[PDB]
């Protein structure tokens, strides 16, 4: 749930990663919607739509307002640890990743889109550096559907087993005013992905889910045109009659084939991130016969677990599994860097 | 020859707001409440009607009447636990959430037309059970209070009742065996009542059926008795 | 062949991991059963239909000579009031050659009866303090 | 046994001398359930409850728990609507990699007792 | 995430005195009886009726009607010892201020209101089993009687009923995924009744509905049906 | 023992539950059991 | 156990593959609907309109060497090139009945002489007599009259083969395309009798006074006194009962084995001897002795038991029903190789 | 869904034009909420029940009592005297060191389904 | 089971037994026990 949010925004601390709960928490720090700046909005579908945490990466001051740390930071700032991109690496709790702000600089010209292509092409370098978190990228304004499909396989590619993308613009609806704005759908995209984690679990994919918090789509998608998008690993969002507004597609912005489904990938960092906090018997103990035996216990009373909640194919929990840790997979040589398992988990999607 | 085949899933009550116009079908969904537990034992039950009286005035018995048809029955058993985790509410929280199924809701009040929300027991394929059903008696035992008073180990019992789903909104051919007055007894129950099949299809001699043509039935509107 | 590998009753090793229980001394009662259900064939007499019912696991009575290590027994099972931990354990049979001739590992576990020590001023033995345990399935 | 009458088809199309075609028999059951099975309950805002609710299923786990909301979903849509028809079961399967997920309806106009699965020929 | 989080509480049950003028709301507390055993067990039942004929003109099954929803119920058990100090009273003295909730009180009957004391079940953050209810029937079982007649060992058994609180005392935003004909259905349950929603907004042009607008939806009050 | 008794229509215009009214009080019950005994002394006539 | 077998001409399709159907639909994506007047088309269509969910089609001919030994009416055993002729069934192991359609619009149409075509229904015998499991349908000549069809039977023909069955009056069928009569065998229609019976009553009752749904009117009725010189002699019977539409009547395969006459208990066999042949595959495997040869008389006493438990056997007890021998006696010490034989029966038979 | 209507606002104040300003939406559901709370059930002796019968329980110890009436407090008023809330959870967590009571209490106006907190900004 | 009905009213103006009358006769009744398994092929529909 824990989603990430780096933007511009009028005050509060800079470059701090600071943790909001709520949306009037978010007032208190930096401010609500003045200047336009996206990040305010984003946030707020995101709080509109389930999801009780988020961190905020404020740079950029109301008004260097836009470059490539300033503004839409990236850098990796030398493992400054609250500089860019870095400061979430502190943090091993943050699972969603959004860069709404930055397209604001493309549409208000201060950046150049082999500019943004860097930017988002380091945050899934992040997101591959560490082994959890999922990126969403958002596309260009305006890209027309016959030219956002070259827009992907041409200008930025990224073939990344860690990014999602979602092709047309949210026209959102601001409370305070009540007129319609064009926002990228990161913030509010990352709002259901916050529902099924408290929801129907982690095993569903995040669609077929209202997009509560819209109004209007800009340049709406027939299905027709939507079947040569899907297969190449873009989602899409439609206007289906008397159903409101949802999310169609669940392809992660990769290109092998045995990890194209997002609820896999969001399956497997959630499965990672549970064991590994389980099996800390690291520093610890002494590599023998002995503790490779434990751990291929340890871990199958957990996936037989797994197995109760569904979400592993097998009818029986023989069939689900294949846990092998034993002496001759660890060689006499095992210079400290012995204690390897294997695993398994699957259930895609429709 | 199977779908998913070889996995487990979990029984889920589904709850429905209840219709309001002129609807059958049950509104759209309010909240749906995932089991802890599957059920151990369910069970189903059905009950006819046949008033029978014993006298005549020849004492012989008496041929009954179909009276009625009484709605299906089902008596659930919801078990929820989090003993491994005392001081935690979830279990009070998921009964306050299973007992809206026996107050009027609030939207139906608005419309004038009050009714408790509608209920579906969907499990995997088990189509036998899963109807659209309305909630008459819960009864809940609490056991294993944990400190602080929440308690923890809560069984509920469920009485369901199947709501019937109704108004969902006759050529024969002639074989070399069959006869008018055969077609007759067949459909009509009356052999003497021929005349009406040969008079809706003009059929003048009753003895030259072409074997293989098409006759029409008409219903019982010509005879009503 | 090599004369074979036969199996045997003295050498083993017993374990709980999770709390620091560490390694017990003696196992008992490890089985699993079936629950067959007999229905009787009204017009067939000769025999009743066997068929089966679901599968249940026997509890286990563990043993150990009662070392000071006996405080953390007491603490894991005065623990449901806060919170209980369900470790995985093991029980492994071997000859003596240290090899291994089978390996069973309980799924979960949870403490279920304690019968201290029998404490007697005429009897000659060592104070053996019995934990039984209770099962959620074995492990592959 | 049962009357099915007669309508024009799904595809319609001229005809052998002009106008417009017009079927009758087993074949107009076929086309019938092709159009209630096809459309979303909307986009005939008229008749809104008309139009199997299949879309509400997309994207669910590959499950039995899932196919056997659908095979429950076909069969109150499947009768509400076409009452010229008695169905016989319904089969959920993932028949192409473990990914999409078929149905395949046995139906059989009432007496005549014929059964016949609905194929969709495109 | 918790309050006291690490403490041990004892339920004890609140009486107040009954409400006098055009009041819901308990009056003030009266006594406040804190138990000497938290109950082992809490049962809670609940009940809907349901009147359903069988017959009809068809006798096909009927839909039933929704006559009315019964109370809510508890059955506590009430435990009392003072096993280790016979010859005292403090049981039956407890028992006594226990048996107020049968009888009508004074205050009330002299406002010509007589009704027998509320009492409120309140234990820790047990929101489900806390609500304004009467004590219904109080069997009380007496056991090991102390020298010279004091009674030591009581259970007593309750059994409570809750009493509603009732009389606590529209606007929709047009999606691009809607529209007027599936607005009536949404809130009316009838199709063709759109008309009623196009009037009170006074929009004339049923083709636009610009999207983004707020559109007021009447109560049924113009379809009084 | 001890009763009470509350009447309450569940029916209405609303369906809603509805407040009860206190009918009356039924009077306090008591169940004794009474033991005597003469066996120490047979043929005597005291517990007759 | 139901699985039907076809051999014809059909327009398009693939050619001298034994492809597979299940539904029509699935017929009629391959291989046309009824244009051109080939008989395989509509015998498909009655066996799928009167139950039987599965079916092999052997397309051979083609629209327009129209019809011959091999193309056409095919009888040629292909040289067992899996590929041709008959011999495409023979990887198979799972088909249970065949028939054969087409064999016989050419003699309607005169592309066959009658001497040829009676070869081509005794290769199909063969075939039957070969592979031990499945039963053939045969069909005779069209408008071949009742006092002389008796003549053709035992003069013509004269199979006499334990995997025939024959059913003499032809089949006035509808077509629901254009609602009009025409004549077929009942090859297809029977078979999909056969189809119904195992899936509604098992292989143990016989197939037969069940109605021949699909049916409209009978070419040269038959009356009963002209049936019982043609029943006793192994030709069965299709008649119009009054009021009861119409039925197969007779039950008598195409033998004159007196203790094999029934169709239901070489329905039975063929079924249980390939149910067991089935379960028993110890073969090539656990060491021929004194210990297999015990082993194999409890698996197949295990088996016939249980087969005693659904009926379809007599004895009122299970000691009587079987009787299994496969001890020493049996294997003597000179058969290294060709060994474990056993014995086993069953038995049920109908009116 | 619900209507939220127009009013005035607690801490009232001039305006941009002049008069007084009136404010609506979520952020006026939001001051009704204020109202509510602070008062105690007095101080407006027209309406005696309207108010919280908070301060009657200060001062009493910290237990999961004191917490648990706490509950059933809040949720009576909220529902008794501002009817177009619907009432998510009420949250009560110690807060320096086992020392006062903090009142969390999320909220959502009817039909919306938009989390949100009281937080009573001083 | 099978049952029969006899009225039979005590009182007279004698107060003898009185001879009862054969009112009618209740219809046939019977309770059978099905019994349906498949728990040899888990997974499989026979028994629903």
């Amino acid at each position: 749930s824990v989603a990430a949010f780096v933007g511009l925004a009028p005050t509060g601390p800079l470059n701090e990663p600071t943790l909001v709960t709520n949306w009037t928490q978010y007032v208190a720090a930096f401010g609500d919607f003045t200047g336009g700046y996206y990040l305010a909005h984003s946030v707020y579908g995101f709080f509109n739509n389930g999801g009780s945490a988020a961190y905020v990466v404020r740079v950029g001051g109301s008004a260097q307002a836009e470059s490539a740390h300033p503004g839409p930071a990236q850098y990796l700032g030398d493992s400054s640890d609250r500089t860019g991109f870095g400061g979430l690496e502190a943090i091993d709790e943050i699972s969603m990743v959004a860069v709404p702000d930055l397209m604001a600089a493309y549409q208000r010209g201060a950046i150049d889109l082999e500019a943004v292509k860097a930017v988002q092409l380091g945050l899934i370098a992040h997101c591959e550096l560490m082994g959890d978190r999922v990126a969403i990228i958002d596309p260009p304004p305006n890209q027309n559907a016959r030219q956002i499909r070259v827009w992907r396989q041409e200008t930025a590619g990224y073939d990344s087993k860690y990014a999602a993308l979602y092709y047309p613009w949210i026209k959102s609806f601001d409370p305070a005013t009540g007129q319609s704005r064009l926002v990228p759908p990161s913030g509010h995209v990352a709002g259901i992905w916050a529902r099924n984690d408290s929801e129907r679990g982690v095993h569903k994919a995040p669609a077929n889910e209202v997009v509560r918090g819209a109004v209007d789509l800009e340049l709406q998608i027939t299905r027709g045109e939507q079947d040569l998008l899907n297969p190449i690993g873009v989602n899409c969002i439609r206007s289906f009659p008397g159903r409101g507004i949802r999310v169609w597609g669940a392809r992660t912005l990769s290109s092998d084939p045995a990890w194209r489904y997002l609820n896999i990938r969001r399956y497997f960092n959630y499965l990672e991130e549970s064991i590994l906090i389980g099996t800390q018997w690291v520093v610890f103990e002494p590599n023998d016969h002995n503790l490779w035996a434990r751990i291929r216990r340890n871990v199958s009373a957990f996936l037989v677990n797994e197995w109760r909640n569904g979400a592993l194919f097998g009818q029986s929990p023989d069939q689900a599994y294949y846990v092998k840790c034993d002496e001759e997979t660890n060689p006499p040589e095992s210079v400290d860097l012995g204690r390897v398992v294997c695993e398994i988990g699957i259930a895609p999607v429709k | 020859s199977k779908g998913a085949g070889k996995s487990l899933v979990r029984a889920n009550l589904a709850i429905h707001e209840p219709p309001t116009g002129k609807s059958t079908s049950p509104g759209g969904l309010i909240k749906r409440f995932p089991f802890e537990f599957n059920p151990a034992q369910l069970s189903i039950s059905q009950r006819s009607q046949w008033k029978a009286t014993p006298t005549a005035a020849v004492r012989k018995a008496a041929k009954p009447q179909f009276m009625g048809a009484e709605p299906r029955e089902m008596t659930l058993e919801i078990f929820l636990d989090s003993s491994m985790k005392p001081g935690g509410n979830t279990v009070m929280k998921k009964v306050e959430s299973l007992l809206i199924c026996c107050e009027v809701t609030a939207k139906s009040l608005a419309a004038k037309q009050p009714s408790p929300p509608w209920v579906i027991f969907e499990w995997g394929s088990f189509s036998t059970a899963r109807f659209n059903a309305y909630v008459a008696s819960i009864e809940t035992q609490y056991t294993l209070f944990g400190t602080a008073g929440v308690p923890i180990r809560a069984t509920c019992q469920m009485g369901l009742v199947e709501i019937p789903g109704p108004t969902p909104n006759r050529v024969h051919r002639v074989v070399a065996g069959d006869s008018l007055q055969s077609l007759a007894w067949s459909e009509y129950g009356s052999a003497n009542a021929w005349r009406v099949i040969a008079e809706a299809n003009g059929i003048d001699d009753p003895s030259h059926l072409p074997t293989g043509t098409e006759l029409i039935l008409p219903a019982t509107e010509e005879v009503p008795h | 062949m090599t004369r074979k590998d036969p199996g045997s009753s003295i050498w083993f090793s017993l374990a709980i991991d999770g709390e620091s229980l560490g390694y017990f001394n003696g196992c008992e009662g490890l089985s699993t059963q079936v629950e067959v259900e007999q229905r009787q064939e009204g017009g067939n007499n000769g025999f009743v239909w066997q068929l089966p019912t679901r599968v249940t696991y026997s509890n286990i009575r563990l043993t150990r000579p009662l070392t000071p290590d006996t405080a953390k027994v007491a603490k894991w099972i005065s623990s449901v009031q806060t919170g209980i931990q369900r470790p995985t354990a093991q029980i492994s049979a071997l000859r003596a050659d240290g090899s291994l001739v089978a390996r069973w590992g309980l799924i979960d576990v949870l403490p279920v009866s304690w019968q201290g020590p029998s404490l007697d001023p005429g009897s000659a033995s060592v104070a053996n303090e019995v934990l039984e345990i209770a099962h959620h399935g074995f492990t592959d | 046994e049962q009357f099915v009458g007669s309508g024009w088809s799904f595809p319609l199309r001229i005809g052998p001398t002009g106008g417009i075609a017009l079927v009758s028999g087993e074949q107009e059951v076929e086309e019938a359930m092709r159009l209630i099975l096809a459309t979303a309950p909307g986009e005939r805002p008229m008749r809104p409850e008309f139009g199997c609710a299949i879309h509400d299923l997309v994207f669910a786990p590959v499950n039995e728990q899932t196919a056997g909301r659908i095979q429950h979903e076909v069969y109150v849509t499947l009768d509400r609507w076409e009452p010229r028809i008695e169905v016989h079961d319904v089969d959920v399967t993932t028949g192409e990699e473990q990914n999409v997920l078929f149905i395949d309806v046995r139906y059989s106009i009432r007496g005549t007792n014929n059964p016949r699965s609905l194929v969709f020929p495109f």
